[PDB]
């Protein structure tokens, strides 16, 4: 957001598309570990 | 309409389905001294606190339509 | 921006939702001695259909 | 062999009480030298 | 003596309405002293205690009609945790000194909270539980709302939705296992010694997991802390920090391992994996966020992964690390965040690049604030270090155990990173210009010298000889673990 | 014949003349005491025939058991309480006092009489004593159009739904043959039919104007607004204790004990109060309406109480109602005191009254917070023992929603509280910054605080007290 104004400074990491395309990856990471932890 | 109608229906249906019990005893005429006996004995409760709801009846519809 | 985002927000709806909810359902109130004359008596009636 | 804590903290806890009565007392910066505010962080 | 312990500090709070003053000074001194009678009476009753199972308990009967017992209860589990937040709340009412905006709503409010704080270690029955978990919500959100932050608002009635939502299941769990077969238990001994079929210890276990997983935050069940634990100052945040995910913890350990474990046995790789993504996000998120505060927070999120796995791991070292880590960041954290306070009080800033090389003047803070830093991080010679190596040793000696140990040893390298780089960003390089023209505050006045000493004394004694506080449950944790390895 | 469970009801009915006698040769006399006094009396009445003899009736008209000595003590406190805070808030208005006090205690005598009844005359008598007490409270301050309106709808409505009532209860009367007692209703009709669930229906429609439920509610939001303050105090917690005893007295007992298809409408009916309720309190401005749909969810709570009847879910219902009475009452106190001195308005203008009254604002926010279930306070004890009764036996979506929607009614309950407490001085509102700083009403109010904040720990003595009431219901 608009708070993170810093060296942290990427341009492309706020928009609602990255941030989609970003949550995917992490859901379907702890995803592919719980199912790894199960079986 | 529809409302009240589905009531007179449901109702109706009611009316006709029940098996009521017809009590074939001639009544009786005099239907006044038994009233003042249910006064007395079985329902006195309601005449005695009837009393009380006329006068807070009258209390209130006094002091509701006064002009002030 | 994902915990920000997709994390935070999913669970603030939910203070969202029960929120508009009431902010729409207090129209069912309005104000008319008639309306409860209808869901007074058609509140129920509906009872009975389910019942017998 | 082993160590106990038990007497450890009946050692320690009477200074600590009295240490904390004590720097309770000796303070600073809060009470005039600045801070016109009032702990609140806002 | 628990019962004492935690109504004399509640009853000699409601003194404190009719207590004299001329501007608010004698309140305080008051609070502290029965904070540290109070700790006294911890300390002293811990001579006759023993050291396998309830070295006292005191029980009684209020309602016989439901089965309430105010059955009170210390344990090797529990005597750390109330000795922790004894000494821990005393140290916040310590910190409270300069306090002048309502400050006998605050001395009360804290002393409520501290024995809403050893109730619910020193409580078996499984309805004062609710009761002691539930009364922390209205003075938190008071302590919250009134003084400390910005964002307050929503804070603290996010704090209080949260935690009344997910303090919601811990009943109905207790209610579901209290009437499985013919007894009408309501107590801990009791009710854990009874034969639970697997089709609702599972399902009982998530709702156990729905509340001790929003206050020990796990995944999304966090988002509640950046905001309750940003707007918040210091002496509240001690407690808010050092005694309550604690409190999540305690109540994990014994109400999934001692009464579910067959449930536990089939979810443990869960916790296990939620615990690396705990550090790993945590961390993350604490070198990405930049005020001063949250930055704190995210960094307890990344520090409650070792409890995660070492109560999710099966063997007698595991649970010791957790607790050993638990008892360690009361400790860390508690310092943390009194020093960040300091230095907003100081600065009446938090964001990091809006201040530099304050540590020229201000250069007391500087060096307990680095030495606490280098506490967070698994330093040696700390506890926060015993704890790590003691998770890693027991889980690895139990999901195919070499990637999550890959995964969660990577907080090794990632909790310097956003450490190191805070105290670059505040303490090093010049002074800023006129831009911090707040006078910089006159170095820890020795009040704070000392809070942070008596913080920084006992995890260098546990972290050289950690046994003083691996003594107090070696017994209880041994008959646990043998109990949930005797099921599998 | 045996008029002895009939004395304290008489009793009260003696200083309703006395209460117009002296009101009519004086025009100004001290009224508001010694009303307190037969109502002590009375309430010392009902320990000598509480346990020490049998239950007994007076000619099977009207029974005395425990469970109508409880009722009846809850509504006489009711009354008292409402007495203590309305004397100096009707005299605030241009309105008389001794016939306010009569219909008061007309009211109070009615629902006195209903717990206690098992016939179908003298129920509808004293209802009706009951409700026109209440249609004539609502618009007692005819200077208003809206409490004219409120009395107007309200009695509108409470006709048409006493018709219902009485259309039903003729039924009943007609099917087992003549009888119009209880005992022997549910005694010639014993099995499920077409009629029997008419009539059932046309009696929940007829109780449920009585206890607020919903969809039967909407009266309750505008006549709370509009109505006289305490007249809603003793409106909401005896017109509900009255419906509650009536609604066990009649489908328990005369009603039948055979068709328990009523446990599942007061399912339903209780789902959508809570969902109701505490939903739309949410979205308010003023007290008297967020109070009115908090009512409503409260009454859902004991609803989903006395739906599971195995000897502790009626129980609960008569704790947590005992225990609601204290704490509406004081919240009513609080209002009231607050409305007296300057403010006059609604939620947004208590901003800041911790540094002016703090009594006030320690009263208000222990009730408040106990009516959301808050921990050391009598409304979480009796939300707790309602949820273990409707756990017990065997209701489990009940539980989790009554929990979910108390959850969801602490940020109404505590958005007053940000006002009283968190708001500064830099946020007063125009009513606050001109705050003054009667008797009677500050006793009441502490006697009403010190009890809904110790009569949750202090529970045996009125536990046994309950489960010794409720022997007797069938089930
Ligand atoms: C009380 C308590 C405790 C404790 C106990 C123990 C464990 C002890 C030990 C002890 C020991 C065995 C000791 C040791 C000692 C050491 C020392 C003495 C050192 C250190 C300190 C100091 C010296 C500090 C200072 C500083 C500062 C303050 C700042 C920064 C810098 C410096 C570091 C310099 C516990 C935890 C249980 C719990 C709670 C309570």
């Amino acid at each position: 957001a608009t708070d993170f104004r810093a060296i942290m400074k990427f341009d492309g990491a706020d928009s609602p598309a990255m941030i989609a395309i970003s949550a995917v990856l992490i859901l379907g990471f702890i995803a592919g570990l719980i199912w790894w932890a199960l079986h | 309409a529809v409302v009240s109608l589905g009531v007179f229906a449901l109702l109706t249906k009611m009316i006709l389905q029940t098996p009521w019990q017809l009590s074939s005893v001639p009544p009786t005429p005099d239907s006044i001294t038994t009233i003042g006996q249910h006064f007395f004995s079985d329902f006195l409760l309601p005449f005695e606190l009837a009393s009380v709801l006329l006068l807070m009846a009258l209390i209130g519809a006094v002091v509701l339509a006064r002009r002030e | 921006e994902v915990d920000y985002n997709v994390v935070d927000g999913v669970v603030n709806l939910t203070g969202f939702v029960t929120m508009v909810t009431g902010e729409g359902l207090k129209y069912l109130q309005n104000g008319r001695a008639q309306f409860y004359a209808l869901i007074v008596l058609l509140a129920v009636l509906g009872f009975v259909i389910f019942s017998v | 062999a082993v160590i106990s804590v038990k007497p450890i903290l009946l050692a320690m806890t009477p200074v600590f009480i009295l240490l904390c009565l004590f720097f309770g007392t000796r303070n600073g910066f809060y009470d005039t030298d600045q801070y016109h505010g009032n702990a609140a962080a806002h | 003596w628990l019962t004492t312990i935690i109504l004399f500090p509640i009853v000699a709070a409601l003194a404190i309405p009719f207590i004299p003053t001329g501007k608010g000074r004698p309140i305080r001194w008051y609070a502290l002293a029965v904070g540290l009678i109070d700790f006294a009476l911890i300390v002293y009753a811990f001579t006759n205690f023993y050291d396998p199972g309830m070295q006292l308990w005191e029980s009684y009967d209020w309602i016989p009609e439901i089965g309430l017992r105010w059955s009170v209860g210390a344990d090797g589990l529990s005597m750390p945790l109330i000795l922790l937040t004894g000494f821990i709340t005393t140290l916040a009412i310590l910190a409270a000194w300069p306090v002048t905006l309502k400050p006998r709503l605050f001395y009360f409010l804290m002393l409520a909270m501290y024995g809403g704080q050893i109730a619910v270690f020193a409580v078996q029955d499984m309805l004062v539980f609710f009761l002691a978990w539930e009364l922390e919500l209205i003075p938190v959100y008071l302590l919250l709302a009134i003084w400390g932050g910005h964002k307050r608002q929503y804070a603290a009635t996010k704090f209080i939705l949260y935690t009344a939502g997910s303090s919601l299941f811990i009943l109905v769990a207790g209610l579901a296992m209290a009437f499985y077969g013919d007894t009408v238990s309501f107590d801990m001994q009791t009710l854990a010694a009874k034969d639970y079929a697997l089709g609702f210890q599972l399902l009982v276990y998530a709702g156990f997991l729905v509340a001790y997983g929003v206050k020990l935050p796990i995944v999304p069940l966090h988002t509640w802390l950046p905001d309750a634990h940003g707007e918040a100052t210091a002496p509240v945040h001690m407690l808010l920090a050092g005694i309550l995910l604690k409190m999540g913890g305690y109540a994990l350990i014994r109400m999934n391992v001692d009464m579910l474990p067959a449930a536990h046995a089939k979810f443990a790789p869960v916790l296990v994996i939620l615990g690396v993504v705990n550090i790993i996000y945590a961390a993350l998120t604490s070198y990405a966020q930049r005020n001063l505060k949250r930055k704190i927070a995210y960094s307890s999120i990344s520090h409650i992964g070792f409890v995660l796995i070492g109560i999710a791991s099966f063997t007698n070292l595991g649970m010791s690390g957790a607790v050993l880590q638990m008892v360690s960041h009361g400790l860390i954290g508690a310092s943390l965040f009194f020093l960040v306070g300091a230095t907003y009080d100081r600065t009446h800033t938090l964001i990091l690049e809006e201040m530099g090389g304050v540590g020229q003047k201000m250069k007391k803070i500087f060096a307990m604030f680095t030495a606490c830093s280098l506490a967070s991080l698994a330093l040696p010679g700390m506890s926060g270090f015993v704890a790590e190596l003691m998770v890693f040793i027991g889980f690895a000696t139990s999901p195919f155990r070499v990637i999550v140990v890959f995964l969660a040893a990577v907080g090794v390298i990632l909790t310097p990173i956003y450490l190191l780089s805070m105290l670059r960003e505040i303490f090093y390089g010049p002074e800023n210009k006129e831009l911090v023209e707040h006078e910089a505050l006159v170095d820890a006045e020795p009040r704070e010298v000392f809070i942070i000493a008596c913080l920084l004394v006992p995890i260098i004694g546990i972290g050289l000889y950690p046994k003083l506080l691996t003594q107090i449950y070696d017994a209880t944790t041994g008959q646990v673990i043998a109990r949930a390895r005797e099921v599998l | 014949g045996t008029i002895l469970p009939e004395t304290i009801l008489i009793v009260t009915l003696l200083v309703v003349l006395l209460a117009d006698l002296i009101q009519g040769r004086q025009a100004d006399r001290w009224t508001p005491y010694f009303a307190i006094v037969g109502l002590g009396g009375a309430i010392a009445t009902m320990i000598p025939l509480w346990t020490q003899p049998a239950t007994i009736s007076f000619f099977g008209s009207f029974i005395s058991d425990h469970l109508s000595l409880f009722f009846r003590g809850l509504i006489a406190l009711s009354a008292l309480g409402t007495i203590l805070m309305s004397i100096r808030y009707v005299e605030q208005t241009g309105s008389s006092l001794g016939e306010f006090m009569t219909i008061l205690l007309t009211a109070t005598v009615g629902g006195m009489f209903i717990a206690g009844a098992q016939e179908l005359v003298f129920i509808f008598v004293a209802l009706e004593t009951l409700s026109i007490a209440s249609y004539l409270l609502t618009g007692y301050t005819k200077r208003d159009s809206r409490s004219n309106e409120a009395a107007l709808k309200y009695l509108l409505i409470g006709a048409a739904s006493s018709a219902i009532f009485l259309y039903g209860s003729s039924l009943l009367y007609g099917l087992s043959g003549g009888h119009t007692q209880l005992p022997a209703i549910a005694q010639a009709l014993s099995s499920e039919s077409l009629g029997l669930v008419v009539a059932l229906v046309f009696v929940i429609a007829g109780i449920s104007f009585k206890i607020s439920a919903v969809p039967f509610h909407q009266w309750t939001p505008d006549v709370y607004e509009g109505a006289p303050t305490p007249v809603v105090a003793f409106l909401s917690v005896g017109s509900k204790a009255a419906g509650f005893a009536l609604a066990i007295r009649f489908l328990t007992l005369a009603f039948p004990s055979v068709t328990d298809q009523w446990q599942l409408i007061f399912t339903v009916l209780a789902i959508l109060s809570m969902i109701l309720g505490n939903v739309v309190a949410l979205a308010q401005t003023s007290m008297k309406r967020m109070l009115a749909y908090s009512s409503i969810g409260q009454a859902g709570f004991v609803m989903i109480g006395f739906v599971v009847g195995t000897e502790a879910g009626y129980a609960s219902m008569l704790f947590y109602l005992l225990v609601y009475l204290f704490m509406n009452l004081g919240a009513f106190t609080c209002v009231i005191l607050f409305s007296l001195r300057t403010g006059t308005d609604q939620i947004s203008e208590y901003a800041g009254l911790y540094q002016k009254d703090p009594l006030l604002t320690l009263g208000l926010s222990l009730c408040l917070l106990s009516l959301g279930g808050i921990p050391p306070l009598a409304g979480f004890f009796g939300k707790i023992y309602l949820f273990w009764a409707g756990w017990q036996a065997g209701a489990y979506g009940l539980v989790l929603l009554g929990l979910l929607t108390s959850v969801i009614s602490i940020y109404y309950y505590i958005r007053v509280v940000k006002m009283m407490v968190v708001k500064e001085p830099q946020e007063m509102s125009e009513a606050v910054r001109n705050y003054p700083e009667l008797r009677p009403l500050q006793v009441g109010l502490v006697m009403t605080v010190i009890a809904t904040s110790l009569a949750g720990i202090l529970a045996n003595p009125l536990f046994n007290l309950v489960n010794t009431a409720v022997w007797d219901v069938p089930q």
